[PDB]
């Protein structure tokens, strides 16, 4: 639902088919935002977040 | 924490606003403390070229900044209880101990107005008159941070 | 397709995917002239006199403990 | 140590297995029950058999006593192949040359832009890259740019111009250090007429590509100054002047204006 | 210029000075949006016309059209990353065609070696284009700004190594055969007047 794919995991069509928050001056690059961070966290991550099916946590 | 924050915002998203909303990147707060004290006795005065205020800011020790935010010391305690408690484990002067004004940017932070001048004795009751207003800017200062 | 980096599709183009990494990529003055008066003030505070159990008296006897001491610096 | 399984002090330790386990015997001797500490055996005796004891003795102590033509032929499709440095040098890290014939890449670095009639800075920022990468192909590359220069004169005038802007393009990206230009010396006598030659077109590409008060800057700091005697003796004054006349014949002047005024002066 | 100079790719044209022969400016080179445009249109009309045309006439309609705009272009091609997926898109769609006109879409009965065979030996000899990897970088920040290269994709899926020569490291690049023809022609202009002086 958001067209992004593990490198294990299988792929997809997309489903679906400026900003300064993209500003280099208000960026801060530490580590970078992977795509398992954008999975687990699709509302802090992933904006426009359409028909997403949160995970399970930690039993 | 970023699971609580994700929630917040899938909640804001879902429930309370039915817009779709950007979101930046996660980043943290940080604060601003000394290494060294300030090296120029440094002034300021009012509008009114009349009242001239000179102080210096230097570092504070360890316990104390924890302490203060945990409220092991008040200054809802006595000025004698208080110097006790800096005297018996921080080791200070009774002086310095009896110079402590207010505490940071709210109540209780972690920042110690001292007050200790022997030039400004000769006028320590108006001293004391402007003590409260020293402490609104003290507070506001440190409340903001430059 | 994985992370930002990559097509999401290989049916559309001709390539087949594998996306993979790069290899090649490299990876004061005044403060002792007041400290000067601290010292001096601390002189006043540790000459005390609270054994005499004394007022004025103790009062003037610190007094002459300071000027001691102020004369001893000067 | 029941947790760590005594790994650090085994019971099984190095220099004391000298006794093989079949010849020796597994008896169970305890604390508790009657162990005789033999020392009857351990003193000497006067015993009657004492001959044939020594004989019984004796006889226990008796008993117990190509491809480097492969390696062009990849380089050189792999090259060809490969649209940008990028690409190539990571090919050649998918691909994982070992590290001993290092200077053999380096040779066909070097060899594949002598084959070019006009310079392509493909191969300089490959070479730079192989020096930003690993430090092997740094001091490969420094080892035979000493080599080059000593084998200068082997090479054409368009050989000799691409393997100028190599070490350009090594020098002025500060791929390879200014150390091991000491191995150039300034000097009419001994320096080939294409020395002289592949030193002017180097430091045009320099003068070019970089400025000449940076250049001026990069050339006059006494820390490089040990590695620039070669090039600036100031010494045997007859090479100075020809110092002074090369650097402003190669239409540049200015540098040789501190050997100008050391000739002034001496 | 922040830092230092550039050193780029041959599509970055360092600009020298004409008083201090020194380099004071760089030019950055792409290519126009409707250069990719005429030249899918070109590819198309090939396709238009494949219907009736042989195998080789194609190959040599392919080769035709991709040296004119390679040689016409030459460095601003590496700086246009679209334009090189364009390439790969219609050599695949060249083979596609040619496993349209056989009633084959095989792979394996398709391997590189009936493609890239000479016809001197028999083949087609068409050229080679996308058995390179396309550099992938951030798509967040290639709007915004230039972040180098990350990763790597595949042009297409050829059989394992096969390191297929690129024509681009047969053609060589425009300011450096400028640099050479204004150095030719000046030891040209030389030999002359001494010929002229010598009458030789």
């Amino acid at each position: 639902a958001l067209n992004m794919a593990i490198p294990g995991g299988p792929k997809f069509e997309p489903l679906v088919r400026w900003n300064e928050f993209n500003d280099i001056n208000k960026i801060i690059i530490r580590q970078p935002i992977r795509t398992e961070y954008k999975i687990a966290f699709p509302y802090l991550y992933n904006n426009l977040p359409h028909h997403v099916h949160l995970t399970w946590y930690h039993t | 924490g970023e699971l609580y924050l994700d929630c917040v915002m899938h909640d804001l998203r879902k429930m309370y606003s039915e817009i779709d909303i950007k979101v930046a990147d996660p980043v943290v707060t940080f604060c601003e403390t000394v290494v060294e004290t300030s090296s120029l006795k440094c002034f300021a005065e009012t509008p009114n070229k009349k009242n001239k205020i000179t102080m210096i800011a230097e570092p504070l020790e360890k316990g104390l900044a924890e302490d203060i935010e945990n409220e092991v010391v008040q200054i809802t305690w006595n000025r004698k209880k208080l110097g006790e408690f800096f005297q018996t484990k921080y080791d200070w002067d009774l002086l310095a101990a009896r110079s402590i004004w207010a505490f940071g940017p709210d109540a209780t932070g972690p920042n110690i107005l001292v007050d200790d001048t022997l030039p400004s004795e000769v006028d320590k009751a108006l001293l004391g008159s402007v003590k409260d207003s020293i402490v609104q800017g003290f507070q506001w200062g440190t409340r903001e941070g430059p | 397709m994985y992370n930002g980096i990559g097509l999401p599709t290989p049916r559309g183009s001709g390539t087949n995917g594998y996306v993979q990494r790069n290899l090649s990529l490299v990876r004061n003055p005044d403060i002792l002239d007041h400290e000067r008066k601290r010292r001096v003030e601390l002189r006043c505070l540790e000459l005390e006199e609270m054994m005499e159990e004394q007022g004025y008296e103790e009062q003037q006897i610190q007094e002459k403990v300071a000027t001691f001491r102020l004369m001893l610096l000067e | 140590v029941r947790k760590d399984g005594f790994k650090d002090h085994p019971i099984i330790l190095e220099g004391l297995d000298l006794v093989e386990e079949d010849d020796q015997f597994t008896h169970m001797l305890p604390l508790e029950d009657d162990y005789n500490p033999e020392d009857v055996l351990n003193v000497f005796k006067m015993d009657p058999n004492f001959m044939e004891n020594e004989e019984k003795y004796k006889a226990i102590k008796k008993e117990i006593l190509i491809n480097l033509v492969s390696f062009r032929r990849t380089i050189y499709l792999a090259i060809q192949s490969s649209l940008d440095f990028e690409e190539c040098a990571h090919k050649l890290l998918k691909m994982e040359f070992p590290e001993s014939q290092t200077k053999e890449l380096c040779n066909m670095i070097l060899d594949c832009c002598a084959q070019q009639r006009t310079y392509e800075k493909f191969f300089g920022l490959l070479a730079g890259r192989f020096c930003m990468l690993k430090k092997e192909y740094m001091e490969s590359f420094e080892g035979i740019f000493k080599e080059q220069y000593d084998t200068i004169h082997r090479l054409e005038t368009n050989k000799l111009r691409n393997v100028a802007k190599m070490f350009a393009h090594l020098l002025y990206t500060d791929s390879l250090p200014w150390s091991v230009l000491e191995c150039i010396k300034l000097s009419e006598e001994t320096t080939t007429s294409s020395s002289r030659i592949f030193v002017k077109i180097f430091f045009q590409e320099l003068c070019e590509y970089m400025g000449l008060p940076k250049l001026n800057a990069r050339l006059k700091d006494e820390t490089l100054q040990p590695f620039f005697e070669g090039l600036l003796p100031r010494d045997n004054p007859r090479n100075t002047r020809f110092a002074i006349n090369f650097f402003t014949s190669i239409g540049l002047g200015g540098l040789t204006d501190e050997l100008r005024e050391h000739l002034k002066n001496t | 210029t922040s830092y230092e100079e550039f050193t780029h790719k041959d599509g970055v044209w360092n600009l020298q000075n004409e008083v201090t022969k020194e380099r004071t400016a760089q030019c950055f080179l792409r290519v126009d949006d409707e250069s990719m445009q005429r030249f899918h249109n070109r590819v198309r009309q090939i396709l238009m016309a494949s219907g009736s045309t042989t195998f080789t006439k194609i190959v040599n309609k392919w080769n035709t059209a991709l040296i004119g705009l390679m040689t016409y272009f030459r460095e601003a091609v590496v700086n246009t990353q679209e334009l090189l997926d364009l390439l790969v898109k219609c050599e695949n769609k060249i083979q596609t065609r040619i496993k349209i006109g056989l009633n084959s879409k095989m792979p394996s009965r398709f391997p590189p070696v009936v493609f890239y065979t000479p016809k001197e030996l028999g083949g087609l000899g068409m050229l080679s284009m996308g058995h390179v990897l396309i550099p992938q970088s951030d798509l967040r920040w290639s709007k915004q700004t230039d972040v180098g290269i990350t990763h790597f994709r595949s042009g297409m899926s050829h059989e394992e190594d096969q390191l297929i020569p690129n024509l681009y490291r047969y053609i060589q690049p425009w300011e450096s055969e400028f640099i050479d023809s204004q150095r030719v022609w000046a030891e040209y202009a030389l030999k002359r007047q001494e010929a002229i002086a010598q009458n030789r």
